[PDB]
């Protein structure tokens, strides 16, 4: 397990999660609070 | 030497027997790391615990539905208790979070250092909150009766008893809601139905678990 | 001849079995049996299973599929028949009379094949060319014909 | 004359995730890992190149068919 | 193939002799596209695994060459009643083709059933074949006294696989051995003909026999192609 | 030397002779564990010699008293005369409270041997007990066992082998004809070839359910049956 959690720590394999993740919060944020132009 | 949950395979290298439950299981090797086990063995435990609580408390309610004392089935209990008494929903979700909070992050924090809670800290409890193995708390809260305390034989026969009743409530937990999902009814209905024609009434026949059929 | 979504969703399912096949064929052919050097030089054993087997076989069982399947179900859709009233694939082939009522050499089973009367076939092994003035595709005897001499 | 058969090698590689850790293993130059950013360019472009990761023939074939 | 005895069948080749001593039951020669070569042998490919493979069929066949073929000869005798005098096919195996209501519960709840036995009979015989001797260690029921083995899969024997102890010396069992096999080879095939004939005619195994004797010359394959 | 249950067969290695009636007949294996065979031998003891009483009860019963089926006797409404429609709730505690106490006793025998052989009220009065299973004293008032008791005991164990075969042959025939041991007998020997097993077997006459004061008691036949 430690070689395989090793792997899923490469960068292109952390890129893809956190790019996963970061897109999916914005993604979920204008599912929410659609339109967004302003700070009110 | 000792059962294994497959018969010929050998038991892998870090299952060595010790732990309650051991029946080399494990085909995913997601334990294999001995800082992960630890963890993990506490979650188990956790999980059978919760579960062994919440089957014996869906098969009572089910009995007093099943012979006309008035409780809903568990998959309506909810929405009975909060509207029956004038409970709000999320005053009482807040307050479970409140008193399951400061539980759990003891326990949280005596996983990463143990004995860590029996400093006296809190309102001056020490011993009650030292711990005495991973996942088995112990001293005169935890374990009032000192059935840990006694014979060290007896102490190791209920930690077998206990991990396994806790993964057959596990089990059971998992059919209560498929049971629910495919027949729509409580899990006394369900039995119920099975013993009036055992040949003619199960998953082989509810139309959804076999979909070919 | 697919008419319904569940045809095609079952063909996703096996798709997917087909897909881990394949994985674990390679998988097994590399860490598990590997071939030799001399294996792979069989170019003579490689060419004859791949133009007879992979080709030849394809071909024909291709065919089989267009004869029994294919043909029916498009005949019974290019004359108006909706596709919910078709028969299923597999009534087809289980009931030889409702062949025979599509394409009457069906009456006569495998014999005039095996008798080399291979003129009765001709209601479903055609030659027309063109296409087919309903649908605008070449006409599905003319491919059976084709994948069955291919 | 050759009797055309099947021949295989039993049990030829281990499966173990080990080398998934170790990116560039399959290269003698690039296994020691990166200097400069061209390292990481190049163990892409070699990935696939498995005749210039080996000379045995069989070794070749052997990735060849399982790719 | 050579049917009957032979010292070799037809397709022996001088190259299936360099493998093919005569020690395995059932070695008469025959193996045109080598496949029980032991040279660079792997996977499922390989002697044991495929003699193992050939005896297991075998005891399947002739356990269906006798099924498939007993309700209707026992129906023609009337030993049984009519109802239950089905054709092989049409017992509820393929359901399009027939199936036979009747039954004490439905055919899918049969089933599962079938896949609980089979997967503790299924896999634990695969164990003894992968760890020799190892059903006869871990508990089970007392019943692991008879589950040792041998040392060779295909004839674990002991007090219920051989229960008569029948073939006590290596001449007798290995007699024995050849005649399971040459009557399992018979069966195998005779499984291919009942499929075969099904396709073809429509009609039981049983049916085909008796029409066939009753008019040899008009009843065969040959004029069962056309309708 | 003694002679086993088939000819060329080798008894086990656990099998020797000691208990009586020893044919060294185990082909599933459960009596080489030795502390099983103990418990085995008992349970054996105790099926040979209720099915004894069963086999002499049902007999008897059918003729003192033909005209009463044994297989529905259990029902209140067929009790004789003083005891003709009891509750059998209240029945049924009668038999738990003596049987509780007299197996208890019996098992605690198994498990200490020669620990309750005393009388627990009036001390002074004992069983010899001389071995587990075979009580003797107050047991064997007539002092039988004072002679050659091994071969007192094969004698037990072969008439209650048989007896054990014989009861349950009482129960298929009463399922499968619906008539007792003896009313069977005679129906076979009016018609031997119209009145047999080939046509019997695929009726069962038991219904699915019966009422006993309020309580749907549920039945069963050993096989699928027609009902
Ligand atoms: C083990 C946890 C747990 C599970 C499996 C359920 C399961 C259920 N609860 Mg229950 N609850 C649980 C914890 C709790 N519930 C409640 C309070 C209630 C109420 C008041 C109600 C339910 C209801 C329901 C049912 C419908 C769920 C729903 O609306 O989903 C839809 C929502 C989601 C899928 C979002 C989930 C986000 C996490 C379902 C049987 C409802 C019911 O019984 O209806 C008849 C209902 O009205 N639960 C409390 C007290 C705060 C819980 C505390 O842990
Ligand atoms: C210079 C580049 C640029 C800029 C400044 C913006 C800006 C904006 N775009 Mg645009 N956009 C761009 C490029 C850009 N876009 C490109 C290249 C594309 C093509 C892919 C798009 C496609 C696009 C779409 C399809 C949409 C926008 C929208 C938006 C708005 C998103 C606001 C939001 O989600 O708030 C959410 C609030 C936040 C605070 C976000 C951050 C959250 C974290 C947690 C804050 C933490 C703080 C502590 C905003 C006005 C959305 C909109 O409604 O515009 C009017 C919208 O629908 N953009
Ligand atoms: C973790 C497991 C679990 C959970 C989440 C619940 C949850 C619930 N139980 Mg159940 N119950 C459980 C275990 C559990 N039970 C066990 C182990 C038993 C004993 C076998 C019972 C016996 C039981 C009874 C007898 C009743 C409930 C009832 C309830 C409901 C109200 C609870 C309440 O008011 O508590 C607040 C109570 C306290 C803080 C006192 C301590 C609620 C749906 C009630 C119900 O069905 O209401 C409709 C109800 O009458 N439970
Ligand atoms: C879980 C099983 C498993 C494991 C643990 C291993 C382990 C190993 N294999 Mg084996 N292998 C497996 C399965 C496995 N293999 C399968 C299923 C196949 C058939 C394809 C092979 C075929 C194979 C070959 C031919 C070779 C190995 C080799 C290796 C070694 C290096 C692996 C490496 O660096 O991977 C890291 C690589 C990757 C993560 C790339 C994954 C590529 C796959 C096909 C998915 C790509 C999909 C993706 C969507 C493509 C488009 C991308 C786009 C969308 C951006 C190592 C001992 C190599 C070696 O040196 O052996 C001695 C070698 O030459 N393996
Ligand atoms: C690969 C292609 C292919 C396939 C699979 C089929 C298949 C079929 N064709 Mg078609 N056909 C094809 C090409 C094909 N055809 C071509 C190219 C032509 C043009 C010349 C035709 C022309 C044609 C005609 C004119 C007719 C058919 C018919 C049939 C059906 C009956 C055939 C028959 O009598 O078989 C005879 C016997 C066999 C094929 C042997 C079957 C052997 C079985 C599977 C053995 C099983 C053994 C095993 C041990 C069993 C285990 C059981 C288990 C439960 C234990 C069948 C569905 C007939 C029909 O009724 O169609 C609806 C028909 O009339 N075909
Ligand atoms: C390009 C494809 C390909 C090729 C060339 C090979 C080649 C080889 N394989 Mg591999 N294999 C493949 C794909 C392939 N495999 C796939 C997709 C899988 C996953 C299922 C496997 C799984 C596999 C295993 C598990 C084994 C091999 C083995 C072998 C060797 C002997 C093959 C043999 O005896 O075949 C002759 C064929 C048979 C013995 C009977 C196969 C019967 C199949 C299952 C049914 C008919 C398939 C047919 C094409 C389509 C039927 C359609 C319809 C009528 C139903 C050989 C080196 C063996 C080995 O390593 O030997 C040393 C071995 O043990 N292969
Ligand atoms: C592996 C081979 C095989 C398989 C899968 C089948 C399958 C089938 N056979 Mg076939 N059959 C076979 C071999 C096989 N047969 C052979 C070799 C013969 C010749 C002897 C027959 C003769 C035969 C006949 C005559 C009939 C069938 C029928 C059937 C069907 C119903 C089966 C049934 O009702 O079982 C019932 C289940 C059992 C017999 C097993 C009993 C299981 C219980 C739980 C055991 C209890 C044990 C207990 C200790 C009591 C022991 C008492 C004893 C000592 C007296 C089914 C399609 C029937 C059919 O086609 O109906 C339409 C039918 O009439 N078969
Ligand atoms: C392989 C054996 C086999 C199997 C699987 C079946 C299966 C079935 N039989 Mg059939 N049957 C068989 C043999 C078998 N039968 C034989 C040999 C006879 C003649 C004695 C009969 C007589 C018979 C009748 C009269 C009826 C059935 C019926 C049935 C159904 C079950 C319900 C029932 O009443 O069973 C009863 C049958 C048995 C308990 C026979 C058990 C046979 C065992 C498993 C095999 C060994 C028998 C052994 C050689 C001793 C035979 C007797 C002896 C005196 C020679 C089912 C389809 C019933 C049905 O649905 O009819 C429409 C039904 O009415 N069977
Ligand atoms: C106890 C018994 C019957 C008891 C009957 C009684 C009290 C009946 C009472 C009544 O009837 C009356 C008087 C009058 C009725 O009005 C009322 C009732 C109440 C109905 C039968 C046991 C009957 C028991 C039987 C038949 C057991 C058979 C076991 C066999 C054959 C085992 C074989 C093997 O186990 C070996 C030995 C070794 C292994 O290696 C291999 C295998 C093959 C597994
Ligand atoms: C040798 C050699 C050599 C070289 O080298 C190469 C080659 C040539 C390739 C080879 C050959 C081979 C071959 C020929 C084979 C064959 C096989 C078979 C036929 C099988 C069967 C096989 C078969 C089988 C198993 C079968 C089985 C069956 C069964 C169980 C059945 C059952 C049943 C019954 C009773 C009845 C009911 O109602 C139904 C059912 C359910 C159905």
């Amino acid at each position: 397990m430690k070689d395989f959690t090793t792997y899923l720590s490469t960068a292109p394999v952390i890129a893809t999660i956190w790019f996963t993740f970061t897109a999916g919060l914005l993604i979920e944020i204008n599912r929410y609070f659609p339109d967004p132009l302003v700070f009110s | 030497v000792r059962p294994v949950w497959f018969p010929g395979n050998p038991p892998p290298a870090h299952l060595d027997g010790s732990l309650a439950g051991d029946y080399g299981f494990d085909p995913l090797f997601l334990g294999q790391e001995p800082q992960t086990l630890k963890w993990y063995v506490q979650a188990e435990l956790v999980h059978g615990r919760f579960a062994m609580l919440g089957a014996a408390g869906i098969i009572l309610t089910s009995i007093g539905a099943k012979v006309g004392l008035g409780f809903p089935e568990w998959y309506d209990a909810g929405k009975v208790v909060v509207e029956k008494n004038n409970i709000d929903f999320p005053t009482l979700m807040v307050i479970q979070f409140y008193l399951m909070g400061w539980a759990e992050t003891k326990r949280w924090y005596d996983f990463k250092n143990p004995g860590s809670q029996a400093d006296g800290s809190f309102l001056g409890f020490t011993e009650e909150f030292k711990g005495l193995e991973n996942g088995y708390p112990g001293g005169r809260f935890f374990d009032p009766m000192g059935l840990s305390r006694g014979d060290a034989a007896k102490y190791q026969e209920y930690k077998q008893k206990e991990v396994k009743n806790g993964r057959l409530a596990m089990i059971a937990c998992l059919g209560f809601a498929a049971q629910y999902a495919a027949t729509g009814k409580g899990p006394l209905d369900n039995l119920a139905d099975h013993l009036a024609d055992p040949n003619h009434v199960n998953f082989a026949t509810n139309g959804v678990s076999i979909p070919i059929a | 001849g697919i008419t319904s979504e569940l045809q095609l969703y079952t063909t996703a399912i096996g798709g997917l079995v087909m897909a881990a096949a394949m994985f674990f064929a390679g998988w097994f052919h590399y860490h598990k049996a590997a071939p030799k050097l001399e294996w792979f030089q069989n170019v003579e054993s490689m060419l004859n299973h791949h133009l007879g087997g992979l080709l030849g076989l394809g071909s024909l069982a291709w065919a089989g599929h267009q004869i029994h399947v294919s043909l029916p179900v498009n005949k019974l859709l290019d004359a108006g028949v909706d596709p919910k009233e078709i028969p299923l694939p597999h009534d087809l082939l289980l009931n030889r009379a409702i062949m025979a009522d599509l394409y009457p050499s069906f009456a006569k089973g495998i014999a005039p094949f095996f008798t080399l009367n291979w003129s009765e076939y001709s209601d479903f092994l055609t030659f027309k060319g063109g296409l087919n003035p309903v649908t605008g595709g070449l006409w599905l005897s003319d491919t059976a014909h084709h994948h069955v001499a291919i | 004359a050759k009797k055309v058969k099947i021949a295989v090698d039993r049990n030829p590689v281990e499966t173990s995730f080990e080398k998934w850790a170790k990116p560039g293993h399959f290269s003698r130059t690039l296994s020691k890992g990166p200097n400069t950013t061209t390292w990481i360019w190049n163990l892409h472009a070699d990935a696939h190149d498995f005749d210039s990761h080996t000379s045995d023939l069989e070794e070749i074939s052997r990735k060849v068919f399982s790719a | 193939v050579d049917r009957s005895k032979d010292q070799l069948y037809v397709g022996a080749s001088q190259s299936s002799l360099a493998y093919l001593d005569g020690s395995l039951p059932g070695d008469f020669g025959f193996d045109p596209l080598g496949l029980l070569d032991p040279v660079n042998s792997g996977g499922f490919i390989e002697p044991k695994w495929l003699q193992y493979s050939e005896v297991i069929h075998a005891r399947w066949a002739m356990l269906g060459a006798a099924g498939c073929i007993a309700p209707e000869v026992l129906g023609a005798a009337g030993l049984i009643p009519d109802a239950t005098n089905i054709k092989w096919f049409e017992s509820g195996v393929i359901p399009p083709a027939g199936s036979y209501n009747g039954y004490w519960a439905d055919p899918y709840t049969i089933f599962f059933v079938e896949i609980v036995a089979m997967q503790f009979a299924e896999l634990r015989r695969l164990q003894d074949f992968r760890y020799p001797g190892s059903m006869g260690q871990q508990y089970f029921l007392g019943l692991e006294a008879i589950f040792k083995g041998s040392g060779d899969a295909a004839y674990p024997g002991g007090p219920f696989f051989n229960l008569f102890n029948l073939g006590k010396t290596e001449a007798a069992m290995k007699e024995l051995k050849l005649k399971e096999i040459k009557n399992g080879r018979l069966a195998m095939l005779a499984m291919l003909g009942y499929g075969a004939q099904a396709v073809m005619t429509g009609k039981g195994p049983f049916q085909n026999l008796v029409e066939h004797l009753a008019d040899p010359v008009n009843n065969n394959i040959l004029t069962n192609f056309a309708g | 030397d003694r002679k086993l249950w088939a000819p060329g067969v080798v008894a086990p290695e656990y099998l020797k002779g000691d208990l009586a009636g020893d044919y060294g007949w185990d082909p599933l294996g459960l009596g080489a564990d030795p502390t099983a065979l103990k418990w085995y031998r008992q349970s054996e003891l105790q099926h040979a010699r209720w099915a004894m009483l069963g086999v002499a009860g049902v007999l008897v019963q059918e003729i003192v008293k033909p005209d009463v089926y044994f297989y529905e006797a259990g029902l209140p409404q067929n009790l004789p005369e003083p005891f003709t429609n009891i509750n059998m709730g209240g029945l049924l505690a009668w038999e738990f409270i003596l049987m509780h106490w007299v197996e208890v006793r019996r098992w605690q025998d198994y498990k200490n041997f020669g620990s309750v052989n005393e009388d627990p009220i009036f001390k002074g009065n004992k069983v010899p007990n001389p071995e587990m299973g075979y009580p003797g004293g107050i047991f064997d008032p007539f002092g039988f066992s004072k002679g050659n008791l091994k071969e007192l005991q094969t004698k037990e164990i072969k008439n209650g082998r048989l007896a054990m075969i014989a009861y349950m042959a009482f129960i298929l025939q009463a399922q499968a004809t619906g008539k007792g041991p003896l009313a069977a007998l005679s129906a076979h020997l009016s018609n031997p070839f119209g009145n047999n097993i080939l046509k019997n077997i695929g009726t069962c006459t038991v219904p699915h359910s019966v009422d006993v004061q309020g309580l749907t008691i549920p039945l069963t036949c050993l096989w699928p049956g027609s009902q």
